[PDB]
RNA sequence: AAACUUUCAACAACGGAUCUCUUGGUUCUCGCAUCGAUGAAGAACGCAGCGAAAUGCGAUACGUAAUGUGAAUUGCAGAAUUCCGUGAAUCAUCGAAUCUUUGAACGCACAUUGCGCCCCUUGGUAUUCCAGGGGGCAUGCCUGUUUGAGCGUCAUUU
RNA sequence: UCUUGGUGGUAGUAGCAAAUAUUCAAAUGAGAACUUUGAAGACUGAAGUGGGGAAAGGUUCCACGUCAACAGCAGUUGGACGUGGGUUAGUCGAUCCUAAGAGAUGGGGAAGCUCCGUUUCAAAGGCCUGAUUUUAUGCAGGCCACCAUCGAAAGGGAAUC
RNA sequence: CUCGUAGCGGUUCUGACGUGCAAAUCGAUCGUCGAAUUUGGGUAUAGGGGCGAAAGACUAAUCGAACCAUCUAGUAGCUG
RNA sequence: AUAUUGGCGAGAGACCGAUAGCGAACAAGUACAGUGAUGGAAAGAUGAAAAGAACUUUGAAAAGAGAGUGAAAAAGUACGU
RNA sequence: UUGACCUCAAAUCAGGUAGGAGUACCCGCUGAACUUAAGCAUAUCAAUAAGCGGAGGAAAAGAAACCAACCGGGAUUGCCU
């Protein structure tokens, strides 16, 4: 009826290259039969089937190299969020509140006040 | 001077236009400098120049360029303005001082064309400004 | 002579296909592109050609990324995934 | 005779016949079909009956 | 030219899978406009032009 | 006022000279150490023809004076030179047709 | 700015047995050879191409604005106007109709559709929703496809809830003293809409 | 007198006007700021059980994951005990992936599906040859590292 | 001599006459001047109306089905239409080499798109060690003064009948 | 050098045709036919430019300044 | 505070209504032309539902005559009028 | 010998950055002619179109080597004038 990923998730390193040698096996088949078939629409349960296979072994092999670069400075730029060219060239945070001791003198000295027209 | 391009030294319209030899490049040679230097180092952003000697085929001039990617120059709050993105290639725009200087930007009567610059300020006086109820 | 006898000496090629565009613009002689400029790195297009812009700027074709930037600035440049499983 | 992929050389066909069929390949030969596919020929050593290896396979 | 480039070929094989008639039951589909290829290529009607 | 004949030969498009015929330039030897203080001997080899030049042209084989090896200089033939003649080149090289 | 323009014809010249209109050069297409540019050719520009720089409003004097105002108001006075203009007011004992402010406090529908027909607009509000049409011609899919008459003005002083409810009824058409809109007075420049108006309304109109 | 020709009507033709529509255009207003060497726009080739295109996608190929909805899709065929369900669907949303050959296009080249070199690994009796798999090798510039060059030049040396 | 579309008269008219030429039977078929086969008669006459290729075309090749349109008569036939099938290389070509020439780099010019230039006024370079256990062979000497690359399916070129 | 095939041209019929077979062809008659020959492919020269044994010839049926797009709906005391 | 015939998202109109309105309401920058730069169309409407005409007969067939569906075939895909 | 210093290089050295697209509006350079002058050359068209370089959500400008001549205002920008 076709794989379930949640049910992927659950599988080793080999279990999911052996059940990918399979989902391959029956693809190949699948398509000798089309040749002697007018239609075989089950050739695309199993296609999907190895497409959410190699999405899976993909998920846990990213989040393999992820925890292993995890916390430190210059992870691979395929992990290094994807944002903007300029969203990513862009002072941050930090950079951006960067502030001279001459500025912040004066900020912490004279504060914009609150204040009303009352009394 | 500026020798205008026109092979054979042709024009082909008015006799007003048909000089080719005493003309005379609205930017300086120091501005030339510092498009020419930030085209070679692209990366950095110029801040500014100044001649340092010539002779009778070339001046000579020195520009200063600051790297805003170097965090140096991405902390300290007194030069991280020029990490903004308004501030790429201020020479080709004109923005540096030879830049504001060649375009004219100064205040009061003696630049009542460029103030705002003067393509802006032509725009302005020759648009028709028409109201909802004419006026 | 200029005509119909001169017409049946035409079965060379002054121009192939384009590696950038695929336009059979590329001049084989001159290893240039009529139409898009190649190998020049900027694109041919001309103010003058306004129509010509119109066939060929963004738009005209998938845009495979761009048509997607969109809804990533719509919700902001998330990181991550939702949460819950079904109802 | 096999569709074969068009980024694949003889060598990637005969190796990928040899481990798929577990047979033993005299000889490849390949064309390019005009509707743009590729066609390998595989001739299998005189070991081998292409008739016995194509009805395991399930054509014929 | 029988001496082909590639290229050419690939350009070849397209103009050739598309070279057939309008398959019939996309002319029954729910609110159906289209009677016929449009597109239809000929080489005796119009050169594909390399 | 149409660019005229004259004008047009210096763009150098079909007014170049016709080249690929031509055995090379003919120059004399590299003005040297042996040529400026001393002379030296080089043989003429063949006596052959350039297309577009009215003359004969020499090719003079010199030895190499610092490394182990031959130079074919190629000169414009002086009549009475033959082929296998030793040829002269420096300052203290003698008056014979073809030094 | 551009239609008609995006072509690049030429006209042929006299001596090819065709008028002088400027023509699609190229060939191929069926559009190749035809007229363009001009406002007698099929694709071509019209006659003096619309512009946004029309004048759209008119300025008026304010004095005369409030003339004509002070006119309407006094043409929703004596009845002979209000049933020239339309407004079933027949069986209405006087004009005008000053009802008491309790009426601007109301704020469900239903008790002021009751108040509007128990204090005479019965008929009126009948007039409209009996005389809801498709309009006819190429305006009804221009987002202006019923038509229905005018029902009576109810003008107020100070709003608490009468705005609101009256809101979804068909014709009646809300208003303060301090506004009173011409357009809603005088509609169609015909004078003598039928004005209900509350006590506090009148008194603030002196 | 017919035929013929002319006029008019009815019916039938030719043709596609008129009328009535309108998932389109045009113009105005309001709000927002987001492409690309982390490979863009654009191109070519391909991909569906039966598709040429349009649209969508990229050898995971009219899609994979994830989430929400909650039972379709359908022109046929098939599957539909999965249907009180981690669950249909050409559904919506979309944060995870894939993303052929390209293209600013980046080993070199390109009217070639052309030719290299480096690392790891595998097979062929192989460090050198041939092959397969994976990963690299553009230019300009900045900071730094390492190795250098210059009697440019300073100390130190029986 | 408006624009777009449609339609007339002329008018069943002008014409469908270059390349010597057809004819009889049978078969097929609803239908044969034109299809197939037999028979006869002719022609191209080896600088061919033959057998192959280059450019170009691009499936037109071949088979089966089939005649609404197209083949300016016809059509049962077809380079048409519908559905498939078909192009196999160590040795034939490309690929490699250079040609006239094109063209990067270094560098100079130009506001700039880009121009010049092709070894130039550059610190431009990678190849064997004589054959092996402190060697993923190098951290050994030693040599070369050459200098991108593209450019021919008729030139040059490893090898099949 | 010559006569004359192939080839390459294009004299004369002012032939045919002249809503053509053809926007330059057809036929006969002619010029030349071993070199200033003819020709393929590659390559170079680009628009006030090229190229020209020179005719303002030729530069994609376009030439006393090609073609394309834009300025541009150029202007018209002139015509409908 | 100002600008904004591009992009994303909205809302409107005394706008145009298929020879109009954008070139393009539709597989439109498509088909097609040109070596190329470039040029560049035409083309909307059966019915509420395909209920798209079973079946008989004539004809080699196309198709006709009937029959039948439909409110209507003076709506039969060559389809509103 | 050795150790610096300065200048200059090299590396598939460690990390990074630029190109191209779009371009309505924005900052620059460059820059015509048709046209009007009832001819035309200055002028005008126009410091425009085309060409080229560079940005952003706005850009540019901007806190006076200003305006003034008043009893003086007070960065820049935009509208009314
Ligand atoms: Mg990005
Ligand atoms: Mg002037
Ligand atoms: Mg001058
Ligand atoms: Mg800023
Ligand atoms: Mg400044
Ligand atoms: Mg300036
Ligand atoms: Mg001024
Ligand atoms: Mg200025
Ligand atoms: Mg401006
Ligand atoms: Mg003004
Ligand atoms: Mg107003
Ligand atoms: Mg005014
Ligand atoms: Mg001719
Ligand atoms: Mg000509
Ligand atoms: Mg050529
Ligand atoms: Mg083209
Ligand atoms: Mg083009
Ligand atoms: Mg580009
Ligand atoms: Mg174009
Ligand atoms: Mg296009
Ligand atoms: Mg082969
Ligand atoms: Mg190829
Ligand atoms: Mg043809
Ligand atoms: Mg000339
Ligand atoms: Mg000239
Ligand atoms: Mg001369
Ligand atoms: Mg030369
Ligand atoms: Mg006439
Ligand atoms: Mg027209
Ligand atoms: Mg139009
Ligand atoms: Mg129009
Ligand atoms: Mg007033
Ligand atoms: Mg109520
Ligand atoms: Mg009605
Ligand atoms: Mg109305
Ligand atoms: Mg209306
Ligand atoms: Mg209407
Ligand atoms: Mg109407
Ligand atoms: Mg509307
Ligand atoms: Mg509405
Ligand atoms: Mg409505
Ligand atoms: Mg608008
Ligand atoms: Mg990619
Ligand atoms: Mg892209
Ligand atoms: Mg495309
Ligand atoms: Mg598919
Ligand atoms: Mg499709
Ligand atoms: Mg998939
Ligand atoms: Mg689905
Ligand atoms: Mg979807
Ligand atoms: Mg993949
Ligand atoms: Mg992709
Ligand atoms: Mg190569
Ligand atoms: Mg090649
Ligand atoms: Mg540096
Ligand atoms: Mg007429
Ligand atoms: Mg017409
Ligand atoms: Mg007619
Ligand atoms: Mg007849
Ligand atoms: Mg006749
Ligand atoms: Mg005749
Ligand atoms: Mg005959
Ligand atoms: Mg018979
Ligand atoms: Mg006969
Ligand atoms: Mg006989
Ligand atoms: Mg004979
Ligand atoms: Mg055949
Ligand atoms: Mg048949
Ligand atoms: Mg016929
Ligand atoms: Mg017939
Ligand atoms: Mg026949
Ligand atoms: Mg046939
Ligand atoms: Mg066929
Ligand atoms: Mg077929
Ligand atoms: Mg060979
Ligand atoms: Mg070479
Ligand atoms: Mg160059
Ligand atoms: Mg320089
Ligand atoms: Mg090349
Ligand atoms: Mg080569
Ligand atoms: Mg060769
Ligand atoms: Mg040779
Ligand atoms: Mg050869
Ligand atoms: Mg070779
Ligand atoms: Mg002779
Ligand atoms: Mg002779
Ligand atoms: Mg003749
Ligand atoms: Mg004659
Ligand atoms: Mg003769
Ligand atoms: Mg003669
Ligand atoms: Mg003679
Ligand atoms: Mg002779
Ligand atoms: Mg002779
Ligand atoms: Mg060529
Ligand atoms: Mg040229
Ligand atoms: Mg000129
Ligand atoms: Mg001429
Ligand atoms: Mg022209
Ligand atoms: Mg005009
Ligand atoms: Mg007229
Ligand atoms: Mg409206
Ligand atoms: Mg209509
Ligand atoms: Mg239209
Ligand atoms: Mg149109
Ligand atoms: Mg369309
Ligand atoms: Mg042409
Ligand atoms: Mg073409
Ligand atoms: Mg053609
Ligand atoms: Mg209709
Ligand atoms: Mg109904
Ligand atoms: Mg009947
Ligand atoms: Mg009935
Ligand atoms: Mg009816
Ligand atoms: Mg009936
Ligand atoms: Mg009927
Ligand atoms: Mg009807
Ligand atoms: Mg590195
Ligand atoms: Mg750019
Ligand atoms: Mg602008
Ligand atoms: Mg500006
Ligand atoms: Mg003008
Ligand atoms: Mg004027
Ligand atoms: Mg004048
Ligand atoms: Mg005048
Ligand atoms: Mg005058
Ligand atoms: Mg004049
Ligand atoms: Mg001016
Ligand atoms: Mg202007
Ligand atoms: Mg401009
Ligand atoms: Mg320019
Ligand atoms: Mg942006
Ligand atoms: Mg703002
Ligand atoms: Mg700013
Ligand atoms: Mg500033
Ligand atoms: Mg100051
Ligand atoms: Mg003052
Ligand atoms: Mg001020
Ligand atoms: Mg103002
Ligand atoms: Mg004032």
């Amino acid at each position: 009826a076709g794989v379930k990923a949640y049910e992927l998730r659950t599988k080793s390193k080999e279990q999911l290259a052996s059940q990918l040698v399979d989902l391959k096996k029956e693809l190949a088949e699948l398509k000798v039969q089309k040749l002697s078939r007018p239609s075989l629409p089950k050739i695309k349960t199993v296609r999907k089937s190895i497409a959410c296979v190699l999405t899976v072994i993909n998920e846990q092999q990213r989040e393999a190299v992820r925890q292993l670069y995890k916390g430190k400075k210059y992870q691979p730029k395929d992990l290094r969020a994807k944002k903007t060219r300029a969203l990513r060239r862009a002072l941050t945070k930090f950079e951006a509140s960067q502030v001279t001791e001459k500025q912040r003198k004066k900020q912490i000295a004279f504060p914009q006040r609150k204040y009303a027209i009352k009394a | 001077n500026r020798k205008r391009p026109v092979p054979k030294g042709a024009t082909y319209g008015k006799p007003t236009n048909q000089g080719v030899n005493e003309l005379k490049y609205q930017r300086s040679l120091r501005a030339t400098a510092e498009e020419r230097v930030g085209r070679r180092a692209a990366n950095l952003r110029v801040l500014n120049s100044y001649w340092v000697n010539q002779d009778s085929t070339y001046k000579y001039f020195e520009v200063i360029l600051v790297d805003p990617q170097h965090k140096a120059i991405r902390r300290d709050a007194r030069y991280n303005w020029i990490c903004d993105p308004v501030h790429k290639h201020r020479e080709a725009r004109g923005l540096t001082a030879t830049g504001k200087k060649s375009r004219g930007i100064n205040k009061g009567h003696k630049f009542n064309n460029t103030k705002a610059g003067r393509r802006k300020t032509w725009k302005r006086q020759n648009t028709l400004s028409l109201w909802r109820y004419r006026k | 002579g200029k005509g119909t006898p001169s017409f049946g000496k035409r079965h060379n090629k002054s121009h192939t296909l384009c590696n950038r565009c695929g336009r059979r613009s590329f001049h084989v002689q001159k290893k240039t592109c009529s139409s898009c400029g190649y190998p020049a790195a900027k694109t041919r297009s001309y103010n003058w050609g306004a129509k010509a812009k119109r066939r060929h700027t963004t738009g005209t074709g998938r845009m495979r990324y761009l048509k997607h930037v969109s809804r990533r600035f719509k919700n902001g440049f998330q990181t991550g995934s939702a949460s819950k499983a079904s109802a | 005779v096999f569709q074969v992929s068009m980024k694949a050389n003889k060598y990637q066909i005969k190796k990928a016949v040899k481990e798929l069929y577990e047979v033993d390949v005299l000889k490849v030969n390949t064309l390019v079909r005009p509707n743009g596919t590729k066609k390998a020929y595989v001739r299998l050593t005189a070991d081998y009956d292409a008739l016995d290896i194509a009805n395991r396979i399930g054509y014929i | 030219a029988a001496q082909k480039s590639f290229r050419i070929k690939q350009k070849m094989a397209k103009a050739k899978k598309q070279n057939r008639p309008l398959p019939q039951w996309i002319r029954l589909r729910t609110n159906n406009t289209i009677r016929y290829n449009a597109k239809r290529r000929n080489w005796r009607r119009t050169k594909m032009n390399i | 006022g149409r660019v005229i004949r004259n004008q047009r030969k210096g763009a150098g498009s079909i007014f170049t000279s016709h080249t690929r015929l031509r055995q090379g330039a003919a120059k004399l030897r590299t003005l040297d150490y042996a040529e400026r203080h001393g002379y030296i001997r080089g043989i003429v080899k063949q006596i052959v023809h350039d297309s577009g030049r009215g003359a004969p042209l020499a090719k003079v084989v010199f030895r190499d004076p610092y490394k182990y090896r031959l130079r074919e200089e190629i000169f414009i033939a002086n009549e009475g030179v033959h082929t296998g003649q030793f040829i002269y080149a420096g300052k203290k090289a003698s008056l014979n047709v073809g030094n | 700015e551009k239609a008609g323009h995006q072509t690049s014809a030429e006209s042929w010249g006299t001596g090819r047995a065709v008028a002088r209109i400027p023509r699609v050069g190229g060939g191929g297409t069926g559009r190749s050879g035809q007229g363009a540019f001009g406002n007698m050719c099929r694709g071509g520009r019209m006659f003096a191409p619309t512009k946004t720089w029309r004048k759209w409003n008119v300025k008026v004097n304010h004095n005369e604005k409030r003339y004509a105002t002070a006119s309407a108001i006094a043409a929703t006075a004596v009845a002979s106007l209000v049933l020239a203009r339309g407004h079933r007011v027949e069986k209405i004992p006087e004009i005008p109709l000053v009802v008491s402010t309790d009426l601007e406090s109301i704020q469900k529908t239903k008790e002021a559709v009751a108040a509007l027909k128990a204090v005479g607009a019965h008929s009126d509000l009948l007039k409209v929703l009996k005389s809801k049409k498709l309009r006819a011609g190429k305006g009804k899919y221009r987002n202006r496809r019923w038509t229905q008459r005018r029902g009576p003005l109810v003008v107020y002083a100070e709003d608490n809830g009468i705005v609101k409810a009256l809101r979804n009824v068909p014709g009646v058409e809300t208003a303060n003293v301090a506004s009173l809109n011409l357009l809603q007075l005088a509609p169609g420049a015909h004078l003598g809409r039928f004005v209900i108006w509350t006590e506090a309304a009148f008194t603030k109109l002196d």
